[PDB]
RNA sequence: GCGAUGAUCUACCCAUGGGUGGGUACAAAUGGCAGUCUGACAAGU
């Protein structure tokens, strides 16, 4: 419950600055940190004083991340640059001093932490930031290994859907119920589901007029009517639909619909039947991680209905 | 002290003032849940001292 | 120092004696009171008489 | 209380009386009080039983 | 000369006579434990002081359903110095029992001679935050008050209710803002406090700021259903 | 009750003023200054006392 | 089963004919009555010496470790290899196991609500265990347990 | 390093101590020595208290704390008696001492934010 | 079936019941009066 050391980075005139990351380096018994000033400073924890005193870039460093052996340290900014500092040649580690080795821009928007892993299958430092997209990139070739940029947008929980009958489409984000149908694109409807204040999670409609948005909390029902060139809508209710966990949402029919629930329940309604499941086993993985070992992917044919769980396994259901 | 009071003292007193009374009932009931601090053993010797002082 | 001392002694004199006029005496409570409502309509129908 | 107290009340406790007549009168302070018989006090001699 | 009153809860009186006071009925009469006044009328009586007790702070800024009753067991977290354990004491008279706790010293020495001297009170001198010590000791409180600065006031209470609070039974709390959180507002500590009993089961029916005698504390009063 | 409580500050007050006037006596390297709302004061030059 | 409980009026272990589903159906019925002290009354009851020098060590050294009366009680309660208990206190679980018993016993899990609701019923357990109003008791044993805590 | 103080700063922390009380005595706006604080104390006119974690035995001032918690006073220890001593000013070793109160001093911003970082500790 | 060995004579209510007021001797108390001195130089050479 004591502090008992204090030090103070080199201070900016017309400003505050704060120094935004700290870590510790435990081969050589040092602490670094990336300041607002714009600087790397190195720090040896024993005697609490300064080694190295580097000026990396513009502005405040965000992150620090490093290497298992403590030979490479990588500086992540927000002026979208990555620095890497390096200490592995002999006479580098055998002085313990550091060097402003390589830097590097990569992101588009700007950079807000990274995060690196290093093993024999594979060696790379994961950057995160605004640009909505992650990039990796090689630990031991910095300055020689390629990026990869992964991409913003990944529709693996998909967020729209299209109904073919009326020619109309249907898109959701938070609370957000944009519909358009084509002929020219006009839209339709609007739902900021005032109720719920999470992202809708599973929303579908069957053809023809029937709607349901599901969220693992609640989810609700809604019955539209073209009116014209607008539509209406109204909302159903059932206590069942009110109380129950929806992971995934299908319909048999516009009127029997099924449900797949985070404890991997399944229920169908015509608008508490519950069908029965095949049970797992669990390995040293599955104790692990919970998830694996439930539902992934939900289908229906007119009537049959197909199950994929994490361990590849696959099942069908008949109703 | 509070303490070392038997049946037998309490005949003691009944030789004294006055059990039937049932006032050697109450003193021994006190002082089985005697609630007053206990003391050094040589305020115990004094205060006797006093005691056998008023008395004579 | 003489001057100090003697009026040093009444203010304690007047310090303390306040303090005790005080502990006698009697403020008015002025608090804060909010009163905790499961329901709307429990709070739309609510009288602090009832 | 008695440790609670400083250093020249321990040294004044006694003539607490002399004390206020003189302190509501603009004379000068007493000085012993009740430390009076301590031995100390009682080899020394004048100002020295003072200090 | 004197004239008597009796409160909305049992035992507070309140006399109007040349002045308008709080009181209590002393079952040890004349015998005033840390020299506050007294008055009689014949009866005896005992003072409080709300700027030296939180508690009477509250009794005087009005509060319905404060549990501590004459008929009852009640525990008391924060008893240091005696005083208003001694003033609960006399308020739930001999047939009620005060389950004081401290962790100090020196108040538990007070404490000490204040239960040489009542019977109501029984004193337990030991961690505010291990409540096993005196589990094996206490047994079926119905209402607990505690005023402790230890800032896991929700832990505290909840523990020793879980272990001690009979069904459905009375908390009640005192807050200070200026050590919990000493930056933002009184006002969304307690709230935050508020939220953190809900969730440890505490029902939250009333609170009281103690605003015109003490600084930035809060009087929190609720129930225990359904709860172990 | 009031007017313990304000004679006890002008108390206070005259108290604290003649002891600045004692200290003014003590012993020392004053310095008079004239603060700049117009009000004496005084400091003292950086000397320990033996 | 067994249930261990440590009292003032000493040392008091009740049969509980099964735990956690026990847990459960006591809550959700809400067994706080004597009734229920008729459906779990007693396994065997130890009354303590009326040595308060005694009992003031006992508590010290259980809030330390084991205690005399309580192996001299436990040398006693088995009846088979293994038979599930019940204790209030994580660290007076391990040292149950770790002495020469080497039975089952489950440590202070969920079962506050049986432990509460035992402390509640055994005031219907002073006609049964404790013939008499053991408050007093507790007032002496509280009393000197804080004068020898401190100094004193 | 005495597990008896149990309210014991840090170097920075001391550093900021004993320069507010080396301008503070530079005015004679601070009182020295245990029993003076002691009187100030009962007087009600002690701003706050700093203490000497370093005095053979320590309980000699010891006794003060109980009249701080008493009269809801700040007070903090530093852990170098000859330190306090030379900054106060003075030739001697100083196991305690105390700043007053006045308002016309050029110095209560600082005695303020000091006192806010005592209350910060103790609290 | 009288007496110099001594006659006579030294606050308010509710009709010989209760309630109010004052005056002396004794005790009670954590009631009061009523408040805990200053604060760096000194002695020898």
């Amino acid at each position: 419950g004591r502090l008992l050391h204090t030090m103070k980075v080199d201070k900016a005139k017309k400003e505050s600055t704060l120094v935004w990351s700290v870590i510790y380096l435990p081969r050589t018994d040092q602490i670094a940190s990336g300041d607002s000033t714009g600087s790397i400073k190195f720090w040896d924890f024993q005697f609490a004083t300064l080694n190295q005193s580097f000026k990396a870039h513009d502005a405040d460093v965000l992150c620090l991340t490093t290497d298992t052996d403590n030979n490479y340290v990588f500086s992540a900014g927000v002026d979208r640059k990555i620095f890497q500092f390096s200490q592995n040649t002999n006479k580098s580690q055998k002085n313990n001093r550091w060097v402003n080795s390589s830097n590097r821009l990569l992101h588009g928007n700007d950079i807000r932490a990274i995060c690196a892993y290093q093993s024999k299958g594979a060696d790379f430092l994961v950057s995160g930031g605004v640009e909505k997209t992650l990039v990796i990139n090689s630990l031991t070739s910095f300055s020689n290994g390629n990026y990869r940029k992964m991409p913003t947008v990944e529709p693996y929980s998909k967020n729209v859907l299209v109904n073919k009958e009326q020619r109309l489409v249907v898109s959701w984000s938070e609370s957000t119920v944009k519909i358009w149908t084509m002929g020219n694109y006009k839209l339709v409807c609007k739902l900021t589901l005032k109720d719920d204040q999470n992202i809708s999670t599973c929303s579908l409609s069957p053809d023809g007029q029937v709607l349901v948005v599901g969220r693992p909390s609640t989810t609700k029902v809604f019955h539209l009517q073209p009116v014209g060139n607008k539509l209406k809508v109204t909302k159903l209710d059932n206590d069942l639909l009110l109380r129950t966990s929806t992971k995934l949402v299908k319909f048999i029919d516009n009127s029997k619909i099924v449900i797949c629930s985070c404890e991997d329940d399944v229920f169908i309604v015509d608008l508490p039947q519950e069908v029965e499941l095949l049970e797992v086993t669990s390995t040293k993985s599955s104790i692990k991680v919970p998830y694996i070992n439930r539902i992934n992917h939900l289908e229906v044919d007119q009537n049959i209905a197909v199950i994929s769980r994490g361990c590849g396994v696959v099942d069908i259901l008949d109703l | 002290d509070k303490a070392s009071l038997n049946d037998d003292s309490l005949h003691d007193l009944a030789a004294l003032l006055n059990e039937d009374s049932g006032i050697a009932q109450r003193v021994i009931d006190n002082a089985r849940i005697s609630m007053g601090q206990d003391i050094s053993e040589t305020d115990m010797e004094n205060v006797c001292v006093f005691a056998q002082r008023v008395a004579s | 120092t003489q001057d100090s001392n003697y009026v040093r002694t009444l203010r304690q004199i007047e310090l303390k004696k306040l303090e005790k006029g005080a502990k006698q005496l009697m403020f008015k409570s002025s608090g804060n009171h909010t009163i905790f409502v499961d329901s709307r309509e429990k709070m739309n129908e609510f009288t602090p008489e009832k | 209380s008695l440790a609670k107290s400083p250093a020249s009340t321990i040294q004044i406790l006694g003539a607490e009386k002399a004390l206020f007549r003189a302190l509501k009168t603009k004379h000068d302070t007493p000085k012993y009080g009740l430390l009076y018989h301590a031995s100390l006090v009682g080899q020394a001699t004048g100002k020295n039983k003072g200090k | 000369k004197v004239v008597i009153e009796p409160h909305r809860h049992a035992g507070v009186y309140i006399a109007r006579g040349k002045e308008d006071l709080l009181v209590t009925k002393n079952m040890a009469p004349g015998e005033s434990v840390y020299g506050e006044k007294r008055i009689s009328v014949k009866v005896e009586y005992r003072v409080w002081n709300p700027f030296r007790s939180k508690l009477a702070a509250g009794i005087m800024g009005g509060l319905d359903e404060l549990f501590i009753a004459p008929g009852k067991k009640v525990l008391y977290l924060g008893a240091a110095s005696g005083t208003s354990v001694s003033h609960v004491s006399d308020v739930v008279g001999p047939e009620g029992v005060v389950y004081a706790v401290e962790f100090s010293h020196r108040p538990g020495r007070e404490l000490i001679s204040m239960a040489k001297k009542r019977p109501n009170i029984i004193p337990i001198i030991e961690d505010a935050r291990h409540p096993q010590k005196y589990r094996m000791l206490i047994g079926m409180v119905d209402c607990v008050f505690a005023d402790v600065a230890q800032p896991d006031q929700a832990r505290i209470i909840a523990l020793n209710s879980h272990m001690f609070l009979k069904d459905q039974g009375g908390v009640v709390i005192s807050i200070k803002a200026n050590c919990i959180d000493s930056t933002v507002d009184a006002e969304t500590v307690f709230a935050r406090e508020v939220q953190k009993l809900r969730e440890e089961r505490i029902k939250p029916l009333e609170q009281l700021t103690l605003e015109p005698y003490e600084r930035d504390h809060c009087i929190v009063v609720g129930r225990y259903m359904r709860s172990g | 009750v009031k007017q313990h409580l304000q004679r006890e500050t002008q108390l206070k007050q005259v108290q604290q003023r003649m002891d600045a006037q004692r200290e003014l006596l003590k012993k020392g390297s004053k310095k008079k200054i004239v603060d700049s709302s117009g009000k004496i004061s005084f400091k003292w030059k950086k000397q320990r006392k033996r | 089963a067994y249930v261990l409980t440590e009292t003032s009026a000493g040392y008091a272990l009740l049969k509980a004919s099964d735990k956690i589903y026990k847990s459960s159906s006591l809550i959700q019925d809400l067994d706080s009555s004597d009734k229920v002290l008729k459906e779990f009354k007693i396994a065997a009851f130890s009354k303590f010496n009326s040595a308060a020098n005694a009992l003031e060590e006992a508590n010290s050294i259980i809030e330390g470790k084991v205690s005399s009366q309580l192996e001299k009680l436990l040398e006693e309660i088995k009846k088979d290899k293994k038979s599930t208990l019940i204790v209030s206190e994580t660290k007076l679980a391990n040292a149950i196991n770790k002495l020469g018993l080497n039975f089952n016993v489950v440590s202070d899990a969920v079962t506050l609500d049986i432990y509460r609701a035992i402390k509640e019923y055994l005031p219907e357990l002073l006609p049964g265990m404790s013939d008499n109003d053991l408050s007093k008791m507790s007032l002496g044993l509280a009393h000197s347990i804080g004068r020898h805590k401190l100094k004193f | 390093p005495n597990p008896k103080a149990f309210p014991l700063a840090d170097a920075a922390l001391t550093q900021q101590i004993l320069d507010v009380v080396q301008q503070a005595a530079n005015l004679r706006q601070l009182k020295k020595g245990a029993n003076e604080a002691t009187k100030t104390l009962n007087r009600g006119i002690s701003e706050f208290i700093i203490m000497a974690a370093d005095c053979e035995p320590i309980e000699i001032l010891l006794h003060l704390p109980l009249l701080c918690e008493d009269k809801n006073v700040p007070y903090v220890f530093v852990p170098s008696r000859v330190a306090l001593g030379r900054a106060c000013g003075v030739s001697r070793p100083v196991i305690a001492a105390s700043i007053t109160t006045n308002d016309a001093s050029a110095i209560k911003t600082q005695i303020y934010a000091v006192k806010d970082k005592i209350e910060t500790l103790l609290i």
